[PDB]
């Protein structure tokens, strides 16, 4: 209850190393940030 | 202010009505004001 | 007002739904109990016929029993009024626009 | 008559600001509950010294959303450490909506009015706040008797009378038939400020710290080429640029998003950077050996 | 002074809320107009102070 | 201050046309067609299309 | 001060009782009352339109109209305010009601014989409903008898020791706020130490409203003494006390005490701007203002100018500008040059203080250049910038005909226009109404004189008027202190042999109608 | 068990809370505010997320007497798991600034609520240091060298303030000062560079004093300090090597690029001058025109 859910999208296109175009399942396309925790080597286009 | 367009589907005989909005939801509303159910008729567009 | 209008699409009994799942199995809990055999940790939940409604934005919710009527009066295929956000039957609505139509 | 009925200046301490943001942002997308503990003085001054978060409720914010077991226990703990204060209000969030009280929240204010009739209700959005001045407003009820007979306004006397407001929506409807809004005043000392400014000793150690010189050369390289390429852009600007009306020249020769301004910034960042790098190097030479 | 002031005034416009966009279908008799808000439904709404 | 709003998180939309240099009309990907203010010292030499 | 010691010396030398009575101030009051009594011009039509627009159902509106009309009918006892605004006065509530009782203390100013008598049914022990009426009469008494009566002080001192043994009741607090302001005025420049002790108790209760009132009341009395016991007490007590209404008042209160102290207040000033409370830096700005007033000092002009810009609080900016025109009082033509930058500002509060500064500085006589500056500030889209400019304009161009100077014509119609419209904001409405009251004060024969021109030397009383006047944002009825800065302007022939006013006529090379009274502000039956 | 505490990140919530809490007990004159700190632990990065007071007394007559209420620590745990389960006891703040040996024994107590070694977070509330508003130490137990016994001791482990993201918003709101050190423009960093030299120099002065007291006043040799100093002498720049010579060539390389930029601006600044004089040229003509134009205006009034 204190951990809380999360939202899924897919990387629609790489904007920058530190900026990504994701398409949310909820609805709208977003520009998001990259957390310290997720590495940019993992990030790429078309990955969930 | 503002006033949303509505439509009057039917009148329920207890000074209430069933209305259908331009938004996806539909709603159980009270009949109010100077306009009565005698002055209304079903299928007429009404201000909510 | 406003009670957003929904409609029953399923009678899922309240003691057959398995609201509790610590000691209860999904198929049924006892069929007339759910957590009245548990009083070792104090949690209470029984109810009869909780219904699944379908909203007109097409979202489904398990909602309350009638809070201004008896649940006998609320049926499968009967429209109902539920709160703005607290989604719990207060008032039933007739089962559709069927009277008068049929009788002609 | 009777009560003064002028809306308080709410002075929220630094501790209480940051604490509210901490519990709100972890909890999104959900509502949060909590009680505000302070001291009330004067006839219109509440000082909200501290807060405590009431655990996350399963029905959301309502009039049942304080459990009396947590509440009693929680205040009892403040009494054992001398941090004790009195409930002077309550806070709640709407996580996705700006500041206002729904029907339920006003009804909660009616309950807190019973306990203290100068009570505040503070609505904190945790995510909409990027300044942290914004989307925090406090509300306090104005008497019911006051509403009916049109003696409702009496909040404009005995304040600054500088008001800050926006939105019609729920906000305004809430205002007319119930409560009155006034800005959040922030109180601090220079000991809280002093703690923030420091961020270790590596703050100042880094001024001496010199990067890779591989990086400096790269930055300076990029900048050199950039100024040539923007000088050409600037050459187009002065291609003639003597035809009438300044506005038609701005659009035509790209005087909007000016190449002269762009050259200027580019030069200055690089000029000043290399100034510090030569200085810190020279500092290093003489100082160590 | 001109420059700092402008950078802050554009920020103030962002912070204050959105706008939408309709087209006037007809004029109604309370000094309101029937607008069809183009991406949503209709709203009947009061004139401006310039309109 | 402005730099922060400029930066993430953002919601994508699509520029339609100007209606004024400092107010344009867009449509968001949430589904809502919004009239929106344009921050100055943005490239307006590619914004217009 | 100088009058009081001179009366004592001449009675003890032995002197005729005419000269002695003159210095005591009884004949001068009387001559200027008679002048108002004879030449006053009432406008009822201003009251009824003012009233109508700015209803007394709304608390902020009630405040503007009340102050305006108090100045309108000022200096003579009159029934125009009372009769016209009789259902409207009954429309008040809360602290707007307090303002309205004290509005009678402006109206009834001088008329010394009738002075106790006129406020009498509104006093404690004649009133038994509304605590606001009981409090606002004592302040209304205080205003009438300001800098006059040494009889009056004692009545109020009796009330004060009565009411400062009690603090637990709200009634007692409202009542003792009006006693405490009243006594300061009544003993303004008396420097009497007994007044100080009585009101130190009032400060010491930690009351919301009587503590601010007491801070102001004690500095008015110890005006310009620079006594080091006072200097210690009020500064220390602002650290101790963390009620922001009291802290503010002690800071303005200190500014008062250290009037005309010059560089022997330079030590006190250092400490006030080095404080971390926004209240003390605000009152630091008037500490420079009053210490070095009307006098060229390098320290004074440079420090305010620094404070105005550099500070990280917005109130402190606003204040330092108002302070700048107090330092540059005598050199009142140089203020628009400096404050052009401050009119042009990005800071709302900077701009608000700029309008007030011209207001005060160039108050004393027309200066067109100032107006040219304030014309943009009138139309500025910050609301409180509007409120400040609307007010300031009327003080500079005070009681001059719409024909004599055309600029007056525009400025009057602009205040009216604002009042007709209802889409205008409340702050804009306040300033407009109030400013019209500043134009049309005293029956239209009064001006604000910053100094007496038979000697060219500053009037002690006026300077202190404008500091309290300027502060009204944080405690609406301090507008009333403007009484001290208006002075009737008139020649009064006097018998040197009978001491009575003769009628006779003089030659004056003049135009025939340029210096006649302005025309009327009424027309609504033409429809 | 783990010995993992290598980096200690502090939320600014912790430093302002310790400031309040000292004053809500009113401890003074080497009486202390001892409370708990919560966060995450059993990890390479410790994030100190929260702080609370506890009941606590400090006796000046003997430092081995203090009070602590155990029942308070057990009851506070129940509550905090409901607000946030990512919060757990990770150790204790101590007001300081003086670290004592009796504090090792308080330490043992806190080792019975957390698996890891407890973190003792010295937060100076008296604000005597112009830097270090956090110093962090962790008790570890090790055989000390030089014929010395097993000592239980508090070793320094790196800490820095870094702030949470949710905290940040308020940090931005409350800082409305110009910031003398913020790392800004040319101006801001010339003020820094000077500040930085006096910083280091004072730090260097403590080392001198320390060394003297070892052989004068016979301080205990702590060979850890002395080991670090061997490497200080071993990372000294030595002149006359080809490295130093390349660095002096590089100062000219960098100043070379600075020179080209300075010329380029001289053209912008002269561009602005040219453009004003054109305006003034025009304005001379416009002002001249008014004089002619009056005649034209005057003539109409007479006619009409």
């Amino acid at each position: 209850l204190q951990s809380i859910g999360q939202l899924i999208g897919e990387v629609m296109k790489e904007l920058s190393e530190e900026k990504y175009i994701v398409k949310a399942s909820s609805g709208p396309r977003y520009i998001v940030g990259v957390r310290n925790s997720v590495d940019r080597s993992k990030l790429k286009k078309g990955v969930r | 202010n503002p006033l949303s367009i509505g439509t009057l589907e039917e009148i329920i005989d207890d000074d209430h009505a069933i209305v259908t909005s331009p938004t996806m939801p539909d709603y159980y509303v009270s009949i109010l004001s100077f306009v009565d159910k005698e002055l209304l008729e079903p299928g007429c567009s009404v201000l909510l | 007002h406003p009670l957003q209008v929904a409609r029953c699409t399923k009678i899922i009994k309240g003691n057959g739904e398995s609201d509790e799942t610590t000691t209860d199995n999904n198929n049924s809990g006892n069929s007339n109990s759910n957590s009245n055999q548990q009083s070792t940790d104090a949690d209470e939940d029984d109810e009869d016929a909780k219904y699944v409604i379908n909203l007109k934005q097409i979202a489904k919710f398990v909602v309350g029993l009638g809070e201004r009527v008896s649940p006998t009066d609320i049926e499968e295929g009967m429209r109902v009024g539920v709160d703005r956000s607290k989604y719990n039957i207060e008032l039933p609505l007739p089962p559709r626009i069927d009277p008068s139509v049929t009788m002609m | 008559t009777g009560r003064d009925d002028t809306k308080e200046t709410v002075y929220i301490s630094s501790i209480a600001l940051l604490k509210m943001l901490k519990h709100g942002r972890a909890g999104v997308p959900m509502e949060v509950m909590g009680l505000m503990l302070g001291e009330f003085v004067d006839d219109y001054t509440v000082n909200v010294v501290d807060v405590f978060a009431m655990p996350q409720s399963g029905t959301g914010v309502s009039v049942e959303a304080v459990d009396d077991v947590f509440q009693a226990k929680m205040m009892d703990m403040l009494k054992q450490t001398g941090r004790d204060q009195m409930v002077v209000g309550w806070y709640h969030s709407h996580p996705g909506f700006g500041c206002w009280l729904s029907s339920v929240d006003v009804n909660t204010q009616k309950s807190f009015e019973q306990l203290n009739s100068r009570a505040v209700a503070v609505v904190v959005d945790p995510i909409q706040s990027v300044k942290g001045k914004v989307v925090i407003d406090a509300f306090r009820l104005i008497d019911t008797g006051a509403l009916i007979n049109n003696l409702e306004p009496r909040q404009t006397t005995s304040n600054t009378g500088l008001l800050n407001k926006a939105n019609i929506q729920a906000l305004i409807h809430g205002l007319n038939r119930h409560y009155y809004s006034l800005n959040i005043d922030y109180h601090k000392t220079a000991k809280e400020t002093k703690m923030l400014m420091n961020l270790h000793k590596e703050q100042w150690q880094s001024g001496l710290k010199m990067y890779d010189y591989e990086e400096k050369e790269e930055s300076n390289l990029a900048a050199t080429k950039s100024m040539v390429k923007i000088a050409e852009q600037y050459s187009k600007r002065i291609e003639e640029e003597k035809e009438l009306t300044e506005e038609e020249l701005k659009t035509r020769y790209v005087g909007r998003q000016d190449p002269k301004k762009h050259l200027s910034e580019t030069a200055d960042e690089t000029l000043e950077n290399n100034i510090v790098s030569v200085l810190t190097a020279g500092v290093n030479s003489v100082a160590i050996k | 002074n001109d420059k700092v002031r402008f950078i802050k005034d554009e920020l103030r416009l962002l912070q204050e809320p959105g706008s939408y966009v309709g087209e006037v279908i007809k004029i109604v008799s309370d000094k309101k107009v029937l607008v069809k808000v183009q991406p949503e439904g209709k709203y009947i709404v009061d004139v401006a102070k310039d309109i | 201050e402005v730099k922060r709003i400029q930066s993430v998180p953002l919601v994508i939309g699509q520029f339609l046309e100007p209606i004024d240099q400092n107010t344009g009309i867009v449509s968001s990907t949430t589904g809502m067609s919004y009239v929106v203010r344009i921050l100055s010292t943005l490239d307006r030499e590619l914004l217009k299309p | 001060q100088l009058l009081e010691i001179l009366v004592t010396e001449l009675t003890a030398q032995g002197y005729d009782p005419a000269l002695l009575n003159i210095l005591s101030g009884l004949p001068t009051c009387d001559y200027y009352n008679t002048f108002l009594l004879n030449n006053k011009n009432i406008d009822i039509g201003l009251l009824n339109k003012s009233k109508s627009s700015l209803d007394g159902k709304f608390s902020l509106f009630h405040t503007a109209v009340s102050v305006a009309n108090g100045f309108m009918h000022a200096g003579t006892t009159d029934n125009s305010f009372i009769k016209a605004n009789l259902p409207w006065l009954g429309k008040a509530q809360n602290w707007a009601k307090f303002t309205a009782t004290a509005s009678l203390g402006v109206i009834h100013k001088g008329n010394l014989l009738e002075g106790k008598k006129v406020m009498a049914p509104y006093l404690p022990g004649s009133r038994a409903s509304s605590r606001f009426i009981k409090g606002g009469s004592l302040y209304g008494l205080g205003l009438i008898y300001a800098g006059f009566g040494r009889d009056t002080t004692d009545y109020l001192k009796n009330i004060i020791v009565e009411n400062s043994g009690t603090s637990g009741d709200e009634d007692v607090d409202v009542l003792l706020h009006g006693a405490s302001l009243g006594i300061g005025l009544a003993a303004m420049g008396s420097a009497n130490i007994e007044v100080y002790e009585a009101l130190k108790e009032v400060l010491y209760n930690d009351s919301a409203t009587s503590g601010e009132a007491a801070a102001l009341g004690m500095g008015l009395c110890m005006l310009g003494t620079g006594k080091p016991e006072a200097i210690h007490d009020m500064f220390t007590y602002s650290q101790e006390t963390q009620h922001g209404n009291i802290t503010r008042g002690l800071a303005v209160g200190l500014a008062l005490i250290n009037y005309g102290r010059q560089e022997l207040a330079d030590d006190l000033i250092t400490k006030m701007l080095a404080s971390d409370e926004s209240l003390l830096r605000y009152g630091g700005a008037f500490t420079i203002a009053l210490a070095y007033a009307g006098t060229g000092n390098n320290s004074a002009v440079k420090r305010l100018l620094h404070v105005a810009v550099s500070d990280s609080n917005d109130d402190v900016r606003r204040a330092a500008v108002i302070a700048l025109g107090f330092v540059l009082l005598r050199d009142y033509t140089t203020v628009p040059r400096i404050v052009q930058l401050l009119s042009k500002s990005h800071n709302a509060h900077v701009r608000c203080g700029t309008a007030f500064a011209l207001g005060i500085a160039c108050a004393g006589k027309g200066l067109q250049s100032a107006i040219d500056v304030l014309d943009p500030l009138t139309k500025d889209p910050v609301d409180f910038v509007r409120q400040a400019a609307m007010i300031a304009l009327s003080m500079i161009l005070i009681q001059q005909t719409e024909k004599l100077n055309p600029q007056v014509a525009d400025i009057n119609k602009n205040f009216l226009s604002v009042i007709t419209n209802k889409h205008q904001e409340g702050l804009a409405k306040f300033g407009a109404c109030v400013a019209q009251g500043i134009m049309n004060a005293g029956g239209r024969n009064v001006t604000i004189q910053l100094e007496n021109a038979d000697t060219g030397t500053l009037d002690t009383k006026s300077v202190v008027g404008l500091v309290m006047f300027s502060q009204f944002w944080y405690w609406f009825p301090l507008a009333h202190f403007l009484s001290l800065s208006f002075t009737p302007t008139t020649v009064i022939g006097i018998r040197g042999s009978d001491q009575a006013i003769p009628k006779f006529q003089m030659n004056c090379y003049a135009k025939e109608d340029a210096f006649s009274y302005p025309r009327m502000y009424e027309e609504a039956s033409g429809k | 068990m783990s010995l993992q505490h290598e980096k200690v990140t502090i939320a600014p919530l912790v430093l302002l809370s310790a400031l309040d809490h000292y004053e809500r007990t009113q401890t003074k004159e080497n009486k202390r505010c001892v409370g708990v700190i919560l966060g995450d632990a059993n990890s390479s990065t410790i994030r100190v997320t929260n702080s609370f007071a506890l009941p606590f007394e400090e006796d000046e007559k003997n430092s081995d007497v203090w009070f602590l209420d155990h029942n308070y620590i057990e009851n506070m745990n129940e509550m905090c798991k409901k607000i946030n389960a990512k919060e757990k006891l990770i150790g204790w703040y101590h007001s300081g600034p003086k670290l004592r040996a009796s504090d090792l024994k308080i330490n043992e107590l806190f080792k019975k609520y957390t698996q890891n070694n407890p973190l003792l977070l010295i937060v100076d509330v008296k604000q005597q240091g112009v830097g270090l508003p956090t110093d962090a130490y962790v008790a570890i137990e090790q055989v000390k060298d030089d014929g010395t016994s097993t000592e239980k001791t508090f070793l320094h482990l790196p800490c820095t303030i870094e702030a949470e993201e949710a905290e940040e918003i308020g940090v931005e709101h409350l800082l409305r000062d110009v910031r003398d050190q913020a790392a800004g423009g040319l101006s801001i960093r010339l003020t820094n560079q000077l500040k930085s030299l006096k910083g280091l120099q004072s730090k260097l002065k403590d080392v001198v004093e320390y060394l003297d007291k070892v052989i004068n006043k016979e301080l205990p040799i702590n060979h850890t300090i002395l080991g670090k100093l061997q490497d200080v002498f071993n990372l000294l720049p030595n002149l006359g090597t080809p490295d130093d010579d390349e660095i002096d060539v590089e100062n000219h390389d960098r100043i070379n690029i600075s020179n080209n930029l300075q010329k380029a601006l001289t053209v912008k600044t002269n561009d602005e001058l040219m453009v004003i004089y054109i305006s003034n040229l025009v304005r001379s003509i416009i002002a001249f025109d008014d004089l002619i134009e009056n005649k034209i205006q005057n003539k109409k009034i007479q006619e009409q």
